[PDB]
């Protein structure tokens, strides 16, 4: 749970793939829709994420993205330590599952406002990050990182 | 189309 | 120079369009490559930005994106006040031009490491945001927003 | 291709 730790997570809807990165200490997320999970898509997403937040370590979502030399090349480029995503703490499995279920719930709630799934997913990212549970995940991530810079 | 991303 | 104010900026390279959002107070940026600058592209980009940072006001980059009902719909959805980008302070034109020149310089410096321009642009976003000029823009934006929350 | 986004 340090300021620079993120977890990748890949979930499926409408025959498409939603790739999510989770900042583990705050639960803030960034996500995108891609037609399938490849090392090249995953690598590009990580390059995007690391330009926007100070990404120190990423726990990859599966062994294909851990092995992928393209993902390792992007983590080299961006200065990220690529790690496995083994739930040594069994709580991690459950936390990710129920986030996927929350996001899919939200996507359902908005899905009728968007023609394309990618709009719905970005509406869901906005609702997740602004939800007060008291602070939101977007507030918690800035607090944590600012505390670290100081 | 009555959608935020396609107002038509 | 409030924590929530952002400026849109659109520049061209390689026959393609790079859309950039600038957090005015810090100089932090987010950017993407699109084939052309339509209201639907600009609206989706603002929906992405506002799910990731607390975007209160956007100064649009031109009068077509100010007029566009699709951009107004995204700003309504995401709770953003859409404003014009008139440089009442003439310092503004100059700052934006100098940023586009800096990004294009960076993109040149990386361009041969990437097959696709979108990779190069995200490398340039990462270098711009991490550059110490002393704090980086990525550090300044987190400090500013954390100060505002507190 | 000897590029970060296309290692071939
Ligand atoms: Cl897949």
């Amino acid at each position: 749970s340090s300021p620079g730790i993120w977890q990748l997570d890949c979930t499926h809807l409408e025959g498409k793939v939603i790739l999510v990165a989770v900042h583990v200490a705050s639960g803030y997320i960034e996500a995108e829709v891609i037609p399938a999970e490849t090392g090249q898509e995953t690598a590009y997403f990580l390059l995007k994420l690391a330009g926007r937040w100070p990404v120190k370590t990423v726990h990859t979502d599966n062994g294909s993205n851990f092995t992928s030399t393209t993902v390792k090349a992007a983590c080299w480029w961006a200065g990220i330590k690529q790690e496995d995503g083994i739930p040594y703490n069994p709580q991690s499995q459950g936390v990710i599952e129920s986030m996927n279920k929350e996001l899919k719930k939200i996507i359902g709630q908005v899905r009728d406002q968007a023609e394309h799934l990618k709009t719905a997913v970005q509406m869901a990212v906005f609702i997740h990050n602004h939800k007060r549970k008291g602070y939101s995940a977007g507030e918690r991530i800035v607090d944590i990182i600012a505390t670290d810079i100081q | 189309a009555l959608k935020i991303d396609n107002l038509d």
